[PDB]
């Protein structure tokens, strides 16, 4: 029943934003907002862990998380995601742990994914 | 099956149809070279072998001249590929200005790379076994003359074919064809009865093939003309004469062995080469002149009034040379020679038509006009000569074509083809020299130092406030390939502003290198008049914010290749190509590109080593049109593997979002092109968009079939993979 | 497949919008005519089922049908036209839009004259290639149709399986959204075909045999109360030929991967080898079945027919290569055999014997 829901995703056309994390000698988390008009609506959130005694580490990827289900609360269709007409941006609030602080953006930004159903 | 040029072989290529012909030469059946170097003629096989009347089997003198080489030169092929050759018959070039015939064919030796034994070389000479005396065939005396005198404004042979291209109708293309074809036989095979002055033994000398491949090749060009002329390109003009079964081809199982042959023995299905004979070649240019271009030529051609010395040339047994002479007072004036091909028992033959020559510069340096009284004096040799009697040949007449034609203007005015550096004629050369010259004379907006300071510190990310500064050139690296695309245009824009009709050319570094195109290394060069150094394609460069010349030192690389494998940057890019999404292959197709960049870039900052100094130096357009080649190899590639090649799926991001450079109109940048399409999703498509197609999207002597067999033979493989996690460091490393 | 979101966004809600005009139909009146309700009335009166299969005249009824369906989507966002999935590609699982459990107009249907949605049973290189390519074979419109209208109902007895209500019945097929989809692509493949004709010079907005019958109007596209003028209008045989004036358009005629010509390449290719072929004669029956072929396997292929079905009998043999079956055994066309067949019925039961006569058995060089 497991892979049978799994396939079923695969079977959706779905929309990721891609991650490249690291490790930033501090714990911290990580909140995702896409702007469309620079209306900003919170769409998901990361956490990341380390310490001031940490060893470095960096992704041998990106980590994925999809904004497929979020996109369609705005009603912006993914075919708009390829139009340069259609004004959509996406943008990353970083806020540590012991708050607020904020960091600077120390984290790479994301990038839209698109994988089209099979 | 791919059929390329003499010299665009690797050794490899070139040993590997050498064994091939070694081995089909070298052992003798009915299935083996000699059954097959008697097609053509002189075992005088038709009408049948049997019985009284024989003659030589070969077309000639008629519309299917064409049809009939171009099956003896599918034989040839098929015959070396199950051999072992990968490439289909080679050709070479006769339109090239030569001095001297290539090494392929020249050599009387060469050397076996794993045996280390010298052993004789299969094309340059080729036993003759029907006869009983051997060898003998010997291409030795070549006739008067390779560069001059012959016509010619100029090459003797590029000329006759330019007039044959023009022609509309096929008969009237296939006399100029055939009777220019026919020089090249009697130039190379002289006084000697053997090696192709004769239409006998023509075909045993193993020339003959590697010449008709070109032959065939010329067609090839000629009826993608017509289509892009929008006019039929079949024999309509001999229609019964299509219908004939080949001669020698249509014969039975024992007489003849080749299947795709017999099928095609009636010509009417044999026009459309690439699907029922399964071959193409490497590149349809013919001079340096694309297609489209090649119509171009004809047309400045066809609008003057032009005056012909027409020949009706019909079988006269022996082969001959006749020289035509124009004389308008006392003496008379050379204005060239034409030679008929023919034997003691050649197929009974005449034209239909009228052979035009063109006579018209001969009358300007007679201090003559075209209606002044002037006889033609033609002296008939044979090659054998023991010259002919003027009569031999029923005299010429003077023909006069009026200028006509209006078809201008034409959706060509967008259209460029990028060639090769390491390809380029000298007249092209200088033309593209002074070009540049004042593309680097102006110093603000609309220059070249402008494009080349994109990759400077000027900043213009952020605006129109930016508070801390960085370079604005597009890497990251993402959205790489598609800025150098605008980049390269710009370079090329602004380059076809300043008086040139071409489009900026690259150099393949894919393929061994001995030293930089002769268009970059020195730093003067000789104009038609002699001049001193602009150069303007040397290093020197003045970068107006930094007041100095970038210079570029080379490197102690790079030539490490032994026969088995290709040169390391071939290696990356085969890497780089199989990809199957845009990123993975990206990441891949530019570090490989990096190398350059850091091998022309020696101890010096100033030079390319860096990237932000790196395009002050003119060699970067050439890389970064070959670095867009590439991409563009990968676009075929794509659409080859049925996936998406004019756009992408991953890193919607940068590529939704318009160039900071390009994107700021328009008192920043000139082009139309660039602010219009600025967003990488839009320069994907650069055939529609930027109106520009390559020389060639072959990689290394490998087409993008090949290509893709290449990248799925290697995936058999079980391999093992290094990977690396790079970030941007503001130095410069080599990193092994 | 190939789209794009929201392509497959629009659509949904346009079968939901029909679901209910339901005035003019909305959407059951528009599935009768395939379906059980019934269409039409012999002189007697007695019911009849509209359903145009059996002939030669099935694919304009279809083509047509998907039409009137096709239609009924009007202006509700019908902003493209109804999706085909080529069967012929082979499938692992069944197509999404007709799958997703929830919030899904392709699901199902309802009928309001069973109280029920449809039920469906989906029952276990590529077979469909193989069978749809020799319909290409074929140059007669009419020699085309028999294999085009098998290779067709091949699909409608796997999809629905031992249902009543279900793709598998004549009944209440139509009702189930599965139908036209399967459709389009049906009548897609036939629309290669014409091009494949118009390249080859045969005819192809025309057809020879039999002048009979395409002359014959055809309801419910004939009825007065069908309100859609245009159907009415090529309610016949020979209009209809000429799908071009719908108007829709296929996004490319191409079978996978082929042009058109180079289709022909492939068909004239496969010709070279000599074949061998089986042919039944069929003939109306009021249940539907599946035959399954017998010499090991030769099966197998399937005839769709229910009660107070117009009754068919076809001009012409259906022909269902065995060739692999020889070389199975060895044969040689030459050492003789016996060709031994089995026939199922749809529902549980029961194979019962022919009915069909014998098999002819014929040899194709070469
Ligand atoms: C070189 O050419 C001459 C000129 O034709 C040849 O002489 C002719 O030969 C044919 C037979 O092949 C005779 O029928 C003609 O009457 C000859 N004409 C003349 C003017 O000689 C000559 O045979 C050739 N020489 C060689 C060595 O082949
Ligand atoms: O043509 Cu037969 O000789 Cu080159
Ligand atoms: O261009 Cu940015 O460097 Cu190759």
């Amino acid at each position: 029943q497991l892979e049978a829901l799994i396939q079923k995703q695969k079977k959706a056309d779905r929309v990721f934003a891609g991650f490249l994390l690291h490790g930033i000698k501090i714990s911290a988390d990580v909140h995702l907002k896409i702007c469309i008009e620079a209306d900003c609506q919170e769409a998901g959130v990361i956490f990341v862990l380390g310490g001031e005694t940490e060893m470095p580490w960096h992704f041998d990827r990106n980590y994925k998380m999809d904004i497929t289900d979020v996109l369609k609360k705005r009603n912006i269709p993914p075919e708009a995601l390829f139009e340069h007409d259609s004004k959509i941006r996406l943008e990353v609030e970083i806020k540590s742990v012991d708050g607020a602080v904020l960091d600077p953006n120390s984290l790479p930004k994301p990038s839209l994914i698109y994988a089209p159903a099979k | 099956r791919f059929r390329k040029d003499i010299s665009s072989l690797t050794t490899e290529e070139e040993y590997e149809l050498r064994v091939a012909m070694e081995r089909f030469m070298s052992d003798k059946s009915i299935n083996g070279y000699q059954a097959l170097a008697e097609f053509h003629g002189l075992p005088a096989k038709c009408p049948r072998p049997d019985a009284l009347n024989r003659v030589a089997c070969c077309i000639h003198g008629m519309a299917t001249f064409p049809h009939w080489h171009r099956l003896v030169v599918m034989q040839f092929e098929n015959a070396l590929f199950t051999r072992g050759s990968p490439i289909g018959v080679p050709y070479w070039d006769w339109t090239k200005p030569f001095t001297a015939l290539p090494s392929l064919l020249a050599d009387e030796t060469y050397v076996d790379p794993y045996t280390k034994e010298t052993k004789p070389n299969p094309f340059f000479k080729a036993p003759i076994e029907f006869l009983k005396a051997g060898v003998h065939t010997s291409r030795q005396i070549d006739e008067r003359l390779f560069k001059q005198p012959s016509k010619g404004d100029h090459g003797f042979l590029y000329d006759g074919l330019s007039l044959a291209f023009e022609q509309d109708d096929f008969c009237d293309f296939e006399v100029q064809f055939e009777v220019t074809h026919n020089s090249i036989h009697a130039w190379t095979g002289g006084s000697e009865p053997y090696s192709m002055s004769s239409l006998h033994y023509t075909s045993f000398d193993p020339m003959f093939w590697l010449h008709h491949s070109q032959v065939d090749r010329l067609w090839a060009i000629w009826q993608a003309l017509q289509i892009q002329r929008g006019k039929p390109y079949k024999t309509y003009c001999a229609n019964s004469e299509v219908y004939r079964p080949m001669k020698p081809f249509a014969f039975k199982s024992p007489l003849n062995n080749d299947e795709k042959t017999r099928e095609h023995s009636v010509p009417t299905d044999v026009y459309d080469y690439q699907a029922e004979l399964a071959y193409t070649y490497d590149t349809l240019f013919f001079g340096g002149l694309s297609i489209r271009e090649l119509q171009r030529y004809v047309e400045e051609a066809k609008s003057k009034d032009r005056v012909f010395a027409g020949f009706l040339l019909m079988g006269i047994q022996t082969s001959a040379n006749v020289d035509l002479f124009v004389v308008a007072g006392g003496n008379e004036f050379f204005v060239g020679s034409i030679a008929v091909l023919g034997g003691s028992k050649e197929m009974t033959w005449r034209f239909d038509r009228v052979y035009k020559h063109e006579i018209t510069d001969a009358l300007g340096a007679l201090g003559v006009d075209m209606f002044a009284e002037y006889t033609l004096r033609v002296d008939i040799k044979d090659v054998n000569g023991t010259a002919l009697p003027p009569t031999a040949i029923p005299p010429p007449i003077v023909i006069f074509v009026p200028g006509i034609a209006d078809a201008n203007v034409k959706f060509d005015e967008q259209h460029r083809s990028r060639k090769n550096v390491d390809s380029m004629t000298v007249s092209e050369m200088n033309a593209l020299r002074t070009a540049m010259a004042a593309f680097a004379a102006d110093k603000e907006v609309t220059g070249y130092q402008q494009v080349a300071a994109f990759h400077g510190s000027t900043q213009w990310c952020p605006s129109p406030d930016a508070a801390q500064k960085y370079a604005c050139c597009h890497h990251g690296m993402a959205t790489f390939p598609h800025w150098h695309r605008l980049i390269a245009l710009n370079f090329e824009n602004g380059l076809r502003r300043n008086g040139w009709s071409g489009g900026l050319p690259y150099w393949d570094w894919t393929r061994p290198i001995d030293a930089l195109p002769a268009l970059v290394l020195e730093a003067e060069y000789t104009d038609a008049n002699g001049e001193a150094k602009p150069n303007p394609f040397f290093s020197g460069a003045i970068d107006s914010i930094g007041a100095s010349t970038s210079r570029a030192p080379t490197e102690a690389l790079y030539e490490k290749p032994d026969f088995g494998k290709y040169t390391h940057l071939a290696n990356e890019i085969i890497s780089a190509l199989e990809q199957e999404d845009f990123c993975d292959f990206e990441v891949q197709y530019e570090i490989a590109h990096n190398h350059i960049h850091a091998l022309v870039g020696g101890t010096e900052a100033v030079s390319m080593a860096s990237l932000e100094y790196s395009a002050f130096d003119p060699i970067f357009m050439l890389h970064h049109s070959n670095v867009d080649r590439i991409w563009a190899t990968w676009q075929a590639l794509q659409k080859f593997r049925g996936k998406a090649y004019n756009s992408a799926n991953c890193a919607i991001e940068i590529l939704r979002k318009p160039m900071s450079p390009f994107s700021l109109a328009s008192d920043i940048n000139p082009d139309a092109m660039t602010r219009e399409y600025s967003v990488p999703f839009d320069v994907f498509n650069y055939k529609k968009n930027f109106h520009y197609e390559y020389d060639t999207l072959e990689l290394n002597g490998l087409s993008i079939a090949q290509l893709s067999r290449e990248i799925n033979r290697r995936k058999a493989k079980n391999r093992v993979a290094v990977t690396f996690m790079l970030e941007g460091l503001k130095k410069s490393l080599l990193v092994e | 497949n190939s789209l794009t979101p929201s392509e497959i966004e629009n659509l949904r809600n346009a079968l939901a919008a029909v679901q209910a005009d339901k005035t003019d139909a909305g959407y059951q009146k528009i599935a009768s005519f395939h379906g059980m309700p019934l269409s039409c009335q012999y002189p007697d009166g007695t019911a009849f089922a509209c359903c145009q299969h059996g002939m030669v005249t099935f694919p304009h009824w279809h083509r047509l049908y998907m039409k009137q369906m096709e239609d009924a989507l009007k202006a509700k966002g019908a902003k493209i036209g109804i999706p085909y999935w080529d069967w012929t590609t082979a499938f692992h699982s069944l197509p999404i839009l007709v799958t997703e459990p929830k919030n899904n107009p392709f699901h199902h249907g309802y009928i309001d004259v069973a109280d029920t949605k449809t039920t469906r049973d989906p029952r276990p290189q590529s077979f469909f290639y193989r069978q749809i390519a020799f319909a290409l074979e074929q140059r007669d419109f009419c020699d085309f149709e028999i294999q085009f209208e098998m290779g067709h109902n091949a699909i409608h007895s796997w999809v629905g399986g031992p249902s009543p209500y279900g793709m598998s019945t004549l009944h209440y097929t139509s009702y189930d959204p599965l139908f036209y989809v399967h459709h389009s692509n049906t009548d897609r493949i036939w629309a290669i075909w014409q091009a494949l004709q118009k390249y080859r010079g045969l005819p192809y907005n025309s057809a020879n045999c039999e002048i009979n019958k395409l002359k014959k109007p055809m309801m419910p596209f004939s009825s007065e109360d069908n309100p859609n003028e245009v159907t009415k209008a090529h309610s016949t045989g020979y209009k209809s030929f000429d799908y071009q004036q719908l108007n829709y358009e296929y996004d490319n005629l191409n079978f996978h991967g082929m042009t058109i010509p180079q289709l022909e390449v492939h068909l004239k290719k496969i010709q070279e080898k000599d074949r061998v072929f089986a042919g039944f004669l069929l003939r109306a029956i009021g249940q539907s079945a599946d035959v399954n072929f017998d010499v090991t396997f030769g099966g197998t292929f399937c005839v769709l027919g229910g009660d107070y079905e117009m009754p068919w009998a076809f001009d012409r043999l259906f022909l269902y290569d065995i060739s692999k079956s020889l070389v199975h055994l060895r044969l040689d066309a030459h050492d003789d055999f016996d060709i031994k067949v089995t026939i199922m019925g749809i529902d549980g039961k029961s194979l019962p014997p022919n009915l069909l006569p014998s098999p002819t058995i014929l040899f194709k060089p070469g």
